[PDB]
């Protein structure tokens, strides 16, 4: 379930809007996408996150 | 220049002694200057 | 064949004490706040954040 | 309870503490906080809504739960929408002090 961020995303408001919560929902996030943590945190206008299932 | 932008000129006088803020403010008398005599001592960054 | 893993630690970001690192952040903590440091601002609970 | 200042960093429990939440509260949206999707209120949503009033039964709500939420230790009394000058819409909040 890959999405495309914005030039001024957030990863934990992302995927509250997806999943609902956030307990163990963001670190999974960033567990299960390659390089995703050295982006900064700010995110680029592109970059691709695959959101995985049952969180 | 205070007239012309109907604003409020904020002088700042001599940091000499009272007879010389006094001697300095008796120029002016206009209703749109503001005089702050003593001068401010503040902590820089640069000279440390 | 010679056992490498019993030789002194190697050091691949530099590990520095806990008083060098304190005065590192102060220096830049005072350059954000430049124009705006008071000796009211240095208070117990910012210290000790 | 005690708590710092948010500017200054002086330690202050009873006056400006109750006032630096509640003041903090109607201008911080929600999901601004890092991990609290949850802090914050809808009145920065509430910009450029009609004033109907229907408008008012949901900011004297998101009034009494956005602070009924994250801020017990105040009672509202009253949120009164009192002029409409230029869109501009004064609301009065006059709330307790406790401790």
């Amino acid at each position: 379930t890959t999405c495309r961020t914005a030039d001024g995303d957030m990863l934990d408001s992302l995927c509250y809007h997806v999943y609902g919560h956030l307990l163990g929902c963001v670190e999974a996030t960033l567990d299960a996408n390659p390089g995703l943590a050295d982006e900064q945190q700010p995110f680029r206008a592109g970059l691709l996150i695959s959101f995985p299932d049952m969180p | 220049l205070a007239e012309k932008l109907r604003a409020i000129a904020i002088l700042d006088g001599p940091n000499s002694t009272d007879e010389a803020a006094v001697a300095y403010a008796k120029n002016f008398g206009s209703k749109r200057l503001f005089m702050v005599d003593p001068g401010v001592q503040v902590w820089d960054s640069a000279t440390n | 064949i010679i056992d490498l893993s019993q030789l002194p630690e190697p050091e691949v970001i530099e590990n520095l004490d806990f008083e060098t690192i304190y005065q590192e952040l102060l220096g830049d903590f005072r350059e954000a706040m430049a124009g705006e440091w008071t000796a009211e601002v240095e208070s117990d609970p910012v210290l000790k954040l | 309870m005690i708590g710092m200042d948010r500017r200054s960093g002086l330690p202050l429990s009873g006056l400006a503490h109750l006032k630096q939440s509640v003041e903090d509260i109607l201008t911080t949206p929600l999901g601004s906080r890092r991990m609290r999707p949850e802090y914050g209120s809808k009145l920065r949503r509430m910009v450029d809504m009609p004033v109907s009033e229907g408008w008012k039964s949901a900011v004297q709500a998101e009034v009494a739960r956005s602070l009924g939420r994250w801020e017990p230790r105040i009672g509202l009394s009253a949120v009164r929408v009192v002029a409409v000058v230029d869109g501009r819409v004064d609301l009065l909040l006059s709330g307790v002090f406790e401790g």
